[PDB]
């Protein structure tokens, strides 16, 4: 598994919001050890039966956690995330859609530079069946296992756990890398976590139009990783110069169309497959 | 969001950048009365629409008299004007940019966009002014001039002489670049952009530099705090229903296919249609459902997908989401009786009481179809409109 | 470059922070008619000198009485209040500022500068306002909450927030506290300051929190880009020797010795200044020549030195610099001979004609002594002071 | 030696100005490998018998240089750094006065990432004896030799310079780290790089009031650096904040006076010198 464990601490900003409540209330049900939840200005206070602080850095000292789910809203993320940043948080998973994107892209530059890991924003999440589960997936159609799943996609990536845990393969880690134009992480980061994860046997990539991080991640997958990949594109259909739901599905002039990303997987050996249906097959063949 | 070439102007010249002398006009009369304000034509007029190509679609012209500004406007204000850049409907024209003539000497572009591979503003600059800057990446690379804009310090004036220099400028044109690219990059910035495009960047032949047009995209993530921005969004340029469908928290895009699509998840929104489309149909349209599937929020998507007469069937493919399965099957049911859907609708279900929502479906007796997996609700809809 | 107290609170207004209603007043009948304009007293007036520990000086008062503004202003304006921060002399009042008296529940402090070991602006709080922060770091250092502006994100508000709890804050304080965390931040950076201090930030007895004071400090570096500071300058707090040594590329600051010391070099002229006290002198003066010591601006440095009484002797040390040292030694018999410099100049003259530059001293017969380095310099001019 | 020696290839922004040039021309005479200049708006001149350039970018490409000193006045400073920065000079000497400390702030938090070296500003400059002089100092009091120069004054290093050469100890290399508040590198710095420096058997540290990079210079000393340290820290007579010449000479919040330099250099077993002129007379006693 990658990212996040069992052992795995986490606390949540937003925490007594509707989803950060909500969710954290899943996370919970999980066995998440979601330990604590920041909302400034509820500090001392309890929810969910774990105790709400004011600042991540009180939540930090207090709990020793090391991971941080966020769910506030996106005017109020850069400050949010930065603030974890601050206060030593290792892992951020940030669930907020409607970034600007020139906000991440100061985040993303902070989190390289404090060598922080995120994960997002506009992302489902990160869940390792069995043992962590944050963010917004449904928990029983996953199943522990040996099938790594990178995504810029949350249903997407539903679709593949139901299929890798059809199959009986099961996921070690599902990472929803998100929907935006600039990720805190990229499928290069989190396919060299895949290759250096024992748990993880063969790993399913899926990636949909917009940018070039599957075309990079193609490159990096032919020369640095070993285990088998099947890669799905969605958008094949879509029109160029238009948002498709995601502020990062975007054909922006011309470039990162599906079939250019099918095309450079196909050519770093990549298995890919035309229809999303079809990616629980494809591990079969290459298992 | 998009802006008007004339937004664009207006907050080049906030920014102290240059354009010419203009006025967007919304009748033939101010459109003439522009002229003796211009001063001593001729005068370029311009239809303002969103997309690019209006000078190809005769949407730009340079004219020589009071009675042809005039002309020009009765011409096209309330008609649409198609271009290369827009669908056949093309884009209604509500203003008509007058400004003064400029004697162009030379044709340049500088633009900006946020660069995802590196992760930057990126500015970029070419003395081939004047085309699209696609065709100028594809063929003369080694004359696209780049510069990122450094989260860290700002946008730099070494980084305007740099693009200055490479393109050639010398002497009070490197001055004026220099100033043009802080102002443009300070603009992307503090408005939160996320297009620039100034082409053609224009020398002329007083040797200036000028802005001649303008193309800008706002980050629609940070309208929240672009106030001014946000005022500025001409609803008139794009199709009504996105609009509709926002304000209902569908995201929604228009094709051109007969299959509506209705599912919950940009991504599998996209790999449905895709499906679709690999199963031998042809996707009408992109709904990502995203809201809670209720009835209401359901409801409208079919109003809203429904509204394109060509649509024969629509494919709602929902997996998970904060609605049971047998609810959004109610849902869909209503749906289709209220909106008085009179097409097949096929359903694909996942999550919890998937078979049971499937069975109020089946007990419906609407014409509603609840498939059994993704390939089989592909297979289905396609089916479902065949003759059709 | 330091502000007054009410230039602080203006700059802060004109952020949107919050200061009494006050005016500043030059004579005392705009002192008493401020009164009015404040409304019911009583009215808090304040010599503004840009020196602290003005309370402890006596001018710092609270009246009732238009009557004691006037008597107040009339004592003050044209007089110099020295306090614990200013030398003997004082500074002149030529302002009193006027204002609104504030109900104080509680004191606090906020400030930032530069620190330098940490390579940030760094703001601190504390809920010890009204008192000194130094002596709260000495003693209560866990009463002192810090945080450093990240230069690539500019100031956030999670840091504001931050300060705000540490000081235990809560309810609309901690967003008050967070919007004037926010603002002095941008202050800070756009304005190019190196220090703010509002001591005390008091919370109101009506909830609010409010500058009852502000002493802001701007990099005088950065002066050529901020004209709005660069008209603020009050010369008459400083030493206008310092001004006049400036603008003849001198740095000069006046101390309470009476041997002069006139030196190229930021560096040598402290180390030159050492060493005679380590000879046993009391040097009177910092003089760093920095500029090319040429006949005028040596001359100039000698006037400058001279023109505080005290100076029984001046110690020139010259080591490199522009002008070869035959050149320097022409322009110190200049200086001595034209400025009727009647004390007696002991010289040390390194670099390119050291030894004729030292004859020609010798030679001039004026009372100027030629040292043989440093030691000798510095005992010789101790020596000539010896008596006087 | 560090830093430079007879193999930097240097090139000078501001080549054409005032400074820049009167000092290039001093560099030369001295040997040091100047291959060129940078003054925005003469590219393609040639000055001093070198190529002058637009940007350093075409310096760089053009010479190979890998050091550039500057001679831009403060209010092109920073951008004059960070076009260097970005032209992948590896060392800059910035000579320049009156750079505000913000700009800087922001200067050291970039050098520090690129991995650029700075020497700066408001420095003379560097200088290896016999092999390469960047900067303003005289040339003709140094004499190649073991004894390294880190100060951040000019003239009291010239003084260094002179007993050093005078007592025939001569010196590795001369390094101002300049008078301001926030420099590009501080003693501990070029401590380091001394201490790693075969040629350099003993290390003169010259400081000043103000700031606590002496103090922590110390700390750095006792611990890591094996040579023997002479210090000098120059204004035990200066009154408190009250900026003495040098914008970082000035004593804030009481904090940074020469005797708590001079104390807490002795207690890191660093040999001090009250007297400047005394310095060598030190290091005789350590050599
Ligand atoms: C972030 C998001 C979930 C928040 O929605 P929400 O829970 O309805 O918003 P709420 O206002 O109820 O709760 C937000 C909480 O954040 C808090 N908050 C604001 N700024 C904060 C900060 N700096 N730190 C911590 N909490 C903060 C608020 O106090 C609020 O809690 P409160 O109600 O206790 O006062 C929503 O904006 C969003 O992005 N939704 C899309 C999520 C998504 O679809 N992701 C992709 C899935 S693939
Ligand atoms: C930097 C300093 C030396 C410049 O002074 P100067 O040479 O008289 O200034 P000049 O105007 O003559 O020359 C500056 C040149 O820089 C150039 N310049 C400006 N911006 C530039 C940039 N971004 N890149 C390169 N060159 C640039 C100018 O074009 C000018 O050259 P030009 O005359 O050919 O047009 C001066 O401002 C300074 O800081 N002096 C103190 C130096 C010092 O004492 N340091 C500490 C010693 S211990």
């Amino acid at each position: 598994s990658i990212l996040i464990d069992k052992n795995t601490k986490v606390i949540c900003q937003g925490f007594t919001g509707s989803q950060g409540t909500f969710h954290s209330e899943q996370a919970i049900a999980y066995g998440t050890k979601m330990v604590g939840g920041v909302t400034p200005g509820k500090g001392g206070t309890t929810h969910l039966g774990l105790p709400v602080f004011n600042t991540v850095r009180e939540a930090v000292a207090a709990t020793g956690a090391t991971a941080s789910v966020i769910y506030v809203p996106a005017p109020f993320c850069k400050d949010s995330i930065l603030e974890a940043i601050d206060a030593g948080i290792k892992l951020i998973i940030t669930i907020t859609e409607g970034i600007p994107t020139l906000d991440m892209l100061t985040v993303k530059v902070k989190l390289d530079e404090a060598g922080v890991r995120m994960i997002g924003p506009n992302t489902p999440g990160v869940i390792t069946p069995g043992e962590c589960k944050i963010g917004i997936q449904p928990g029983h159609i996953h199943k522990p296992g040996k099938v790594g799943i990178v995504s810029r996609s949350g249903t997407l990536t539903y679709e593949a756990v139901k299929q890798t845990t059809d199959y009986g393969f099961g996921q070690s880690t599902c990472v929803g890398i998100g929907g935006d134009p600039i990720p805190g992480s990229n499928f290069i980061d989190i396919l060299e976590m895949f290759e250096k994860d024992p748990q993880t046997e063969a790993i399913v990539m899926i990636g949909e139009i917009g940018g070039s991080a599957e075309e990079e991640a193609a490159a990096y997958i032919k020369e640095h990783v070993t285990k088998p990949v099947v890669g799905y594109i969605a958008g094949v259909t879509a029109p160029k110069g238009k948002r498709m739901g995601h502020a990062g599905a975007i054909i922006a002039g011309g470039k990162g169309t599906a079939d250019e990303k099918f095309a450079a997987l196909e050519a770093a050996g990549v298995k890919t497959v035309r229809s999303l249906a079809d990616i629980g097959e494809a591990l079969k063949t290459v298992l | 969001m998009n802006l008007h070439e004339y937004q664009a102007k207006q907050l080049f010249a906030r920014y102290g950048l240059p354009a010419p002398v203009g006025y967007a006009c919304t009748t033939p009369r101010e459109a003439e009365e522009a002229a003796s304000k211009i001063g001593a034509g001729p005068w370029v007029v311009k239809c303002q629409v969103h997309a690019g190509g209006r000078g190809k679609a005769g949407g730009v012209k340079v004219v020589n008299s009071k009675e042809d500004i005039r002309a020009f406007a009765e011409n096209w204000l309330g008609k649409r004007l198609v271009t290369y850049q827009t669908d056949a409907n093309g884009q209604p024209v509500n203003q008509i940019l007058v400004e003064a003539a400029t004697d162009i000497a030379k044709e340049l572009y500088l633009g900006a966009v946020v660069d995802r591979s590196s992760r930057r503003v990126v500015f970029m600059a070419s003395t081939e002014g004047g085309v699209e800057i696609e065709k100028v990446a594809e063929e003369t690379p080694h004359l696209i001039h780049k510069v990122a804009l450094d989260p860290l310090t700002g946008p730099m004036p070494y980084q305007g002489r740099e693009l200055a220099f490479k393109l050639g400028l010398e002497g009070k044109l490197v001055q004026q670049f220099t100033k043009i690219f802080m102002g443009l990059a300070t603009i992307f910035l503090e408005r939160d952009l996320a297009l620039i495009e100034i082409n053609p960047l224009v020398i002329t032949k007083q040797g200036d530099l000028i802005c001649l047009d303008g193309k800008l995209g706002a980050d629609g993530n940070a309208l929240f705090r672009q106030p001014d921005l946000r005022e500025m969004r001409d609803q008139s340029q794009e199709d009504p229903r996105e609009a509709q469908a926002a304000q209902w928290e569908l995201n929604y895009v228009a094709l051109d296919g007969n299959i509506g699509c209705m599912v919950n998840g940009a991504g599998l929104a996209m790999g449905t249609m895709d499906i679709v489309k690999l199963h031998g149909g042809e996707p009408a349209n992109f709904l990502d459902v995203g809201g809670g599937a209720t009835k209401e929020r359901v409801t409208e998507a079919f109003k809203i997908i429904l509204s394109d007469d060509k649509v024969k069937a629509v494919l709602v493919n929902i997996f998970g989401g904060i609605v049971r399965c047998d609810l959004i099957a109610d849902g869909i049911i209503g749906a289709v009786a209220e909106v008085g859907v009179n097409v097949p609708v096929v359903v694909r279900l996942e999550g919890n009481n998937a078979e049971l929502g499937a069975k109020k479906l089946a007990d419906s007796g609407l014409n509603i179809i609840a498939a059994k997996g993704l390939t089989d609700a592909a297979q289905q809809v396609v089916a479902a409109v065949e003759g059709k």
